[PDB]
C-alpha cells in the first residue's frame, strides 16, 4: 500500500506540475500579443496627435 | 514528469526572442511618432 499510494501521490503531483507548466508557452504569446495591442493603441494615439498637430 | 518539463520548456526561448525584438520595433516606431508630432508642434509653435 505504501509502494502504490506513494506512486499515485507522486504521479497525481507530478501531474498537477505538468498542468501548471503547460502554460507559459500561452503566457509568453498572450504577452507578445498584449504588447502588440498596447503598442497598436498607443501609435494610433501618437499618429492622431502628430496629424492633428 | 522531468522530462515533461524538458520538452515543455523549450519553444519558450523563441517566444521571449520574438517580444523582445517586437517591443523593441514598438519603441522604435512610438519614438518616431512621438519624434514627428513634437516636430509638428515646432513648426505649429514657430508659425504662431
Amino acid at each position: 500500500k505504501e509502494a502504490r499510494a506513494e506512486e499515485g501521490t507522486q504521479q497525481r503531483m507530478y501531474e498537477f506540475e505538468q498542468k501548471q507548466l503547460k502554460e507559459k508557452i500561452n503566457n509568453l504569446k498572450q504577452k507578445t500579443d498584449t504588447e502588440n495591442m498596447v503598442h497598436e493603441q498607443l501609435r494610433n494615439f501618437l499618429i492622431e496627435k502628430e496629424d492633428q498637430i | 514528469h522531468l522530462a515533461k518539463k524538458d520538452k515543455l520548456d523549450k519553444e519558450l526561448q523563441k517566444l521571449e526572442d520574438d517580444f523582445a525584438k517586437l517591443k523593441q520595433d514598438h519603441a522604435n516606431d512610438e519614438t518616431k511618432l512621438k519624434t514627428n508630432k513634437r516636430q509638428q508642434q515646432n513648426s505649429l509653435a514657430d508659425n504662431i
